[PDB]
RNA sequence: GGAAACUCAAAGAGUGCUAUGCGGAGUGCGCGAGAGCAUUUCCGGCAGCAGAGAUUUCAGCUGU
């Protein structure tokens, strides 16, 4: 705030107006700049889920290694997190503390998988497109960027037809067919 | 105990009173040798009290010759007996701070009521007032010091070397 | 740990101590002239001259 | 109906031109300024923290030090930046303390040098020029006293008679010197105390009580005819040279190392003796040593006053000097360094700012007295601030964390162990004394100041 | 040597209702001699303070002080203050909470829908204008214009000068009322959960997670003289609190029902409170004695605010009613609504102003001007109240002409001289005292049947 | 700021000059206002001899008005208070300050 | 997407800047004096006189 002198810096070391201790290194701010998260509190409504599944994996590891409720529910949770695509392999239950991240549950969002399969070229442009309403997953259009996809629907992420970006890329390749109205 | 000092300039002589004494034991310290580089804390030491310029440039060359040979000239005699207070018998001998031990005994002979100091402390605040220079006078002069010592330098060099005119 | 333990040495009880501490000496709560006359040390030496042992009276 | 509001008017408060300073209009209302006590308390905390982070007291040594170890030091009492210094291989020097090097040095005597002082002599055949050259003198182990010139260069009145203008010869050894600061009469402690002036090569007077040597002595600064000495009878003997006689003696428990008179009070002195405390004695009532400065762990080797007369400095046989206020009796401040050892002669420079400590490992060092202040001229805002929070620390001195901060120093762990085991054995002596006082009929209370006195000639 | 404001300038002491040591005697006589000299020469400054407070008066027997139109005083006052009486009209976002800075220099407006703007209001200067979508109950400045904390829908956020956010507080799990203890650098929050919690905003620490045990906190108010926070709950209890001890220091019972608002005089000496019982109380604080109690004002008082000259401000829903001379201890100074038959022993209010149709959600005076900023549904209005301000501000602490360099230096000076969070005390002069135990006079270790008489001896 | 020191050096003469009935506080605050402005312009930075001259002129004029209201209201030549020597002694103090700060101009000398 | 300013906000560095502390006397001392001591010793009152000085200021007397 003033780049304090030497005696003032010695007389107060623990002052920091910018970065406190309970900011945790501003990781919510850093990863929402990384993944271009529109709204506030989206990090913490992800982090609540991350803490929830490590709480549930803790309680399932606490339950004894023989009963079918524990073994069925742990393979069920592991398959559910694979089906939401949060993981990539059906790995060990140790990856439910090393590998689940708020960065991963962000990485399954719509603009970041859009940039991942090169539909846009940057995630800011992807939020531009799907806020202008150009894309759909399967039949139904997507208007909000908070829709994260499943493992199933990383294949039908395509624009709508009469989306003029679809028209401009088809006319770039001059495969612009116009009987199908786009 | 350094009460006055005499600084000899190209334009004329100056005599400064010493308000506060510099510290004598810590004179080699960083915080004391930086106050002769700060001007606003060097003027807490030294007040200008007289400044007699040389009347002519010929007298400027004459005074430069007399100081270089360590003699006392008459303008210097005038400014010293104007400014320095006459003392009593031997109690409180008044004190100049001059810049050389050869100018010492000559003005001691011209003024037996005056004592001359040229030690490290005297040369210290001498080079302080030489560094700050014309900012001490606040315009109380008729002359610019760099061009004045340019002319005085060529004059003194020429008169020392006997450079011919024809 | 803010109020002191006992009554310190030159005083004798707490009314003496609090009647000492009753007036703040900063330039906020007191004027500038009363500030600069309220605060000056008991000794006050001039910085660069020898201190003679005093020889008074009848010089 | 009359309506007026504030007329802020934006001209008295922001200046009309871009150089002159704006007002700081100011209302001294306690209603305005809310917390007096907490705010200036925290300013006192910040001041004590600031002096504990600015306490950098070591200035520097002077020269490459001596050869064997400084055993005698004498400031000159009429000039600031020079002092004489003699080390017990035999070598005595005259240090200039501005540039921190000697004027000259000499191999003075064969054995140890045991005393030296400075003199403004008066010969009856000379105007003694005490401004172009400067005279010291020294008594030593080889039964000789030597009055010595120094070609000093501080004035420039002149343009040669360097060393040993005359020698005195004694039949026994010598231990101490000081000079009557008028009429060139000085006095020596040897196997017997002799008074002589610089004009004749014989002792003008014997002065001793009986057969006991005189370990040190010191003249007065005012009432210069009176002087004190300390003999290895564990004894203080005062002499008066008007009557030319010793005049009283007290005997204490352990041996008094060194006296120093008061410059201001003129009838109070300080004895430093080998029990680990110095004793601010009166002169007119020598039965109660009216202060005892206690906090040492070994023998206190010398002491002198500040020239301002209210702050004294003891240097002791443990490797640490410390500076006392007069009216407390405990350490204001401790100076020590790893390289100083067995510090023998500590004196106070003549402007009450520096503490010269001559150790036993050879070196003689400079220290500041107020270890947090600095020695440049200060603008009056700095002077007002430093003086302000000095007064503020002084009045909030008894708060129980300002006191722990302003009391915290870092002593070497030898002194730490010795001080704490001294504390546990003093508590033990106090407890066993309390038990005897509970039982026994008359174990009368003796004061701490009256404890160390074992006797006094001339009871009244 | 008279100095009529000596009664304002004295500093009382813990007294008994003479010694023997001569040195102690002369020390004490020098101490209280210089105390009297310092008090006299400190009260010799009222010749040197620049301008007097404003005022008005009827100077007739017909017209009154309260039925004076803002149009009339805006015509009869100077152009600068008549121009400073701004009236912002902001319609689409909600009711606008108003917080000036500690000086008069800036202004923070919060709409309950989404809209917070930190702006200079004297010169028109947008500093930070942000619509954040969730609801914002109240907000305040921190130490300068440089930082302001907004109490959003749940999480309390603090913000930089240009509108960037700096901290989403993980604690302060909701908030309704913020305040800032300025010398302590403590951001204090209270709300729907029964948690008063203090935050040292310099080092970014928490300080106290104080449980209120009294439901939500309906209105909180800072005492500006000993820095205790006065919460007013649903019980009518106005309990006043310090971060050092969890139990509430002093539990006043001011009103009935919930307490709608609390406001502390800047001398720390009076507390005005309004409840939902349609009641307003004036309180002594340093003696804890209910001064006088206006019962049954004709509608629930929504907010009270007291100026820097002891000037009561009561917001009666669509009304703003200002009483002068309402904070004395007499029976005259009870604030009433009518001089019954022209009775000269009432406080008919100093001014009054009825708004159009908009509920005023908070009053708040401007510090060093004679005008109060009232915040209502459709925006903000400054009201020229001619005796509502310290004309002679003290420029050593807070300055309405403060530039950038002295702003940085004044904040870092307060940042070094921040009082610690423990010395929040019920009275501020209990730090240089001695303990209540460890008794006063010090001791210097010197003083620390005839047949039965026949059958004795056995 | 030593301007505060000068400004509250000049308070006791106006204190006695108000408590005896020749000025009122409603105008001694005005002369204190202008004296505050003059002292600030004087011991500010980049000051000038014309600022010293106008301060001397204003203080001489308020001295003459002091004598005028002294002989008008009190009907005496002086009231033997502190003020009568004070106002010209601080005029001389202004002169001393101006000669020390600006020993150049012989007009002010 | 790049560029104008007296657009503003926030930091940093450099250059400056001074940054800057009862009285005339008289009366006896302090080695021609003020650097302190101490005051009824007359005054800092009234008009006039007449010597001056730019109507209002000084120089010596009457009473006061």
């Amino acid at each position: 705030v003033r780049k304090l002198k030497h005696h003032e810096q010695k007389l107060l070391k623990k002052v920091d107006f910018l970065e406190w201790k309970q900011d945790q290194g501003h990781r919510d701010t850093q990863v929402m700049r990384t993944y271009h998260i529109q709204n506030r509190e989206d990090y913490h409504k992800y982090n609540r889920i991350c803490g929830d599944i490590r709480r549930l994996a803790n309680k399932l590891s606490l339950l004894p290694p023989t009963d079918p409720f524990r073994r069925k529910h742990e393979q069920l949770l592991l398959d559910k997190l694979y089906a939401m695509g949060v993981l990539t392999t059906k790995s060990k239950i140790s990856d439910l503390e090393n590998k689940v991240t708020v960065s991963a549950i962000c990485r399954r969002r719509l603009p970041v998988i859009m940039h991942r399969l090169k539909m846009a070229e940057t995630i800011q442009d992807a939020v531009k497109f799907i806020e202008q309403g150009h894309v759909r997953v399967g039949p139904n259009l997507i208007n909000d960027p908070a829709y994260l996809v499943t493992r199933n629907m990383e294949d039908y992420v395509t624009w709508v037809d009469n989306s003029k970006i679809k028209k401009t890329l088809l006319r770039y390749r001059n495969q612009i067919d116009d009987f199908d109205f786009s | 105990p350094i009460e006055y000092l005499l600084f000899e300039e190209p334009t004329g002589y100056a005599v400064f009173k010493v308000k506060l004494q510099q510290d004598d034991i810590g004179s080699r310290l960083k915080e004391v040798q930086e106050q002769i580089n700060d001007f606003g804390a060097f003027t807490k030491l030294i007040e200008l009290v007289s400044f007699a310029p040389f009347k002519g440039a010929a007298e400027a060359l004459e005074n430069a010759n007399d100081i270089s040979e360590g003699l006392v000239s008459e303008s210097l005699k005038a400014i010293l007996d104007l400014n320095l207070p006459k003392a009593s018998s031997k109690k409180k001998n008044i004190t100049l701070a001059i810049s050389d031990k050869n100018l010492g005994p000559s003005i001691k002979e011209e003024f037996p009521y005056v004592d001359c100091i040229s030690n490290e402390l005297a040369q210290d605040l001498i080079r302080g007032v030489r560094l700050h220079g014309e900012k001490l006078f606040k315009g109380l002069q008729s002359g610019d010091l760099e061009r004045a010592q340019l002319g005085l330098g060529h004059a003194y060099s020429r008169a020392k070397v006997k450079f011919s005119v024809q | 740990k803010y109020q002191s333990s006992a009554v310190p040495f030159p005083f004798e009880n707490r009314e003496q101590y609090e009647r000492s501490l009753r007036m703040p000496i900063g330039q906020e709560w007191t004027s500038r002239a009363s500030h600069q006359e309220l605060i000056k040390p008991r000794i006050m030496t001039k910085p660069g001259q020898v201190i003679d042992p005093l020889k008074a009276p009848f010089k | 109906m009359k309506i007026k509001t504030i007329k802020r008017s934006a001209d008295d408060y922001v200046p009309v031109k871009s150089t002159q300073e704006s007002q700081m209009p100011r209302n001294l209302n306690p209603e305005l300024h809310p917390f007096e006590r907490a705010r200036e308390y925290t300013k006192a905390l910040n001041a004590t923290k600031l002096e504990r982070m600015f306490a950098k007291p070591f200035v520097g040594q002077l020269g490459y030090g001596h050869r064997d170890g400084v055993y005698a030091i004498a400031k000159n009492y009429g000039s600031l930046n020079k002092l004489a210094t003699g080390s017990a291989d035999g070598v005595i020097k005259y240090w200039n303390m501005s540039t921190r090097e000697e004027f000259v040095s000499f191999k003075a005597h064969y054995g140890l040098v045991t005393g030296l002082c400075v003199t403004q002599p008066r010969f009856h055949d000379k105007k003694p020029d005490l401004k172009s050259q400067n005279f010291m003198l020294s008594c030593s182990d080889d039964k000789t006293v030597k009055l010595w010139s120094i070609n000093v260069d501080d004035y420039s009145n002149k343009n040669n008679e360097e060393g040993l203008i005359r020698t005195f010869d004694g039949e026994s050894a010598f231990q101490g010197i000081d000079s009557h600061r008028e009429n060139s009469t000085f006095a020596t402690g040897g196997a017997k105390i002799h008074l002589w002036d610089v004009n004749r090569l014989k002792p003008v007077s014997d002065l001793s009580w009986g057969a006991d040597n005189i370990t040190s002595l010191k003249f007065n600064q005012n009432e210069t005819d009176i002087l004190a000495s300390t003999g290895s009878d564990n004894s203080i003997v005062l002499y008066d040279l008007r009557t030319n006689s010793p005049t009283q003696k007290i005997v204490q428990t352990m041996r008094t190392n060194a006296i120093c008179w008061n410059p201001m009070e003129a009838f109070n002195f300080v004895t430093a003796n080998e029990d680990h405390n110095a004793y601010y004695y009166d002169m007119r009532n020598l039965s109660r040593s009216l202060n005892v400065f206690k906090d040492h762990v070994s023998a206190v080797m010398d002491v002198d006053f500040s020239p301002t007369g209210d702050e004294i400095v003891t240097g002791s046989y443990d490797k640490s000097i410390r500076i006392y206020k007069t009216n407390h009796g405990h350490s204001r401040e401790i100076y020590h360094t790893k390289r100083m050892q067995h510090v023998f002669q500590v004196k106070y420079s003549m402007d009450s700012k520096y503490i010269i400590s001559g150790s036993d490992d050879g070196n003689v060092r400079l220290w500041r007295s107020k270890a947090w202040e600095r020695s440049n001229v200060k603008t009056t805002r700095e002077k007002n601030k430093l003086e302000y929070d000095e007064k503020l620390k002084e009045r909030f001195r008894h708060m129980p964390e300002i006191k722990r901060i302003s009391r915290h120093r870092h002593v070497p762990q030898v002194i730490k162990k010795a001080q704490e085991i001294k504390n546990i054995e003093l508590s033990s002596i106090k407890r066993r004394e309390a038990n005897e006082r509970r039982t026994r009929k008359d174990m009368p209370y003796i004061s701490e100041r009256k404890k160390q006195i074992v006797g006094t000639v001339h009871k009244y | 040597k008279e100095r009529e404001n000596q009664n304002k300038f004295e500093r009382s002491t813990y007294t008994n209702n003479q010694t023997k040591d001569k040195k102690l005697r002369a020390g004490l006589k020098k101490i209280d001699e210089q105390y009297k000299k310092a008090v006299s020469s400190a009260a010799a400054t009222d010749y040197l303070l620049p301008e007097s407070n404003g005022y008005l008066e009827p100077e007739n027997e017909l017209e009154k002080t309260f039925k004076v139109q803002q149009s009339e005083i805006k015509s009869s006052v100077d152009v600068s203050t008549a121009n400073k009486a701004l009236d912002l009209s902001l319609k689409e976002f909600g009711p606008y909470h108003i917080k000036y800075a500690k000086n008069g220099t800036h202004l923070l407006i919060t709409g309950r829908k989404g809209h917070v703007a930190s702006m200079d209001w004297r010169k028109g200067q947008l500093r930070a204008e942000l619509f954040l979508n969730e609801t914002c109950h109240s907000a305040t400045y921190l130490q300068n214009e440089q930082y302001f904390a907004v109490a959003q829908k749940k999480y309390t956020f603090i913000y930089d000068h240009e509108g960037t956010e700096l901290h989403r507080l993980k604690q302060h799990i909701e908030a309704r009322h913020l305040d800032f203890l300025p010398y302590h650098y403590l951001l204090v929050t209270a709300g729907e959960t029964g948690w008063l919690k203090y935050h040292d905003v310099s080092t970014g620490q928490l300080v106290s997670e104080l449980r209120t045990k009294a439901g939500p906190t309906m209105a909180m108010a800072q005492n500006p003289w000993n820095a205790v926070m006065h919460l007013g709950h649903s019980n009518g209890t106005v309990s006043l609190w310090s971060p050092s001890m969890p139990e509430p220091l002093v539990k006043l019972l001011s009103a009935r029902g919930p307490v709608n608002s609390i406001a502390i005089d800047r001398s720390g000496y009076y507390m005005a409170t309004t409840g939902a019982d349609r009641s307003m109380k004036i309180w002594d604080i340093r003696n804890f004695k209910q001064l006088h109690s206006v019962e049954s004002l004709p509608t629930p008082g929504t907010n009270v605010s007291i100026s820097d000259t002891g000037l009561l401000a009561l917001s009666r829903g669509p009304h703003v009613t200002l009483w002068k001379d309402a904070l004395k201890l007499s029976g005259d100074s009870k604030p009433c609504f009518g001089s019954m038959g022209g009775n000269p022993h009432r406080n008919t209010p100093y001014m009054s102003h009825l708004f159009a149709g908009n509920k005023v959600e908070n009053l708040g005076f401007v510090p060093f001007e004679d005008l109060l900023g009232v915040g209502h549904q459709t925006g903000i209005t400054n009201l020229i109240v001619p005796g509502a301000g310290e004309a002679n501000y003290d420029a050593l602490e807070l300055n309405p002409f403060e530039t950038k360099k002295q702003r940085q230096e004044q904040e870092v000076r307060t940042l070094l001289n921040k009082l610690p969070a423990d010395t929040i005390t019920l009275d501020p002069n209990s730090i240089g005292s001695v303990d209540k135990r460890s008794s006063t006079i010090r001791l210097n270790a010197k003083d620390l049947d005839v047949i039965e008489e026949a059958l004795s001896r056995f | 700021s030593k301007t505060r020191y000068y400004l509250e050096q000049c308070i006791p003469e106006m204190d006695d000059l108000v408590e005896k009935g020749l000025f009122t506080k409603n105008e001694v605050s005005l002369i204190m206002k202008k004296r505050t402005d003059f002292e600030h312009r004087l011991n500010s930075r980049g000051s000038s001899i014309n600022d010293y001259i106008k301060y001397i002129n204003y203080e001489s004029n308020v001295n003459k008005l002091r004598a005028k209201r002294c002989k008008r209201i009190l009907q005496v030549k002086k009231t033997n208070s502190l003020s009568d020597w004070s106002i010209q002694q601080r005029i001389g103090f202004i002169y001393q300050r101006g000669t020390n700060k600006f020993p150049q101009d012989l007009k002010f000398w």
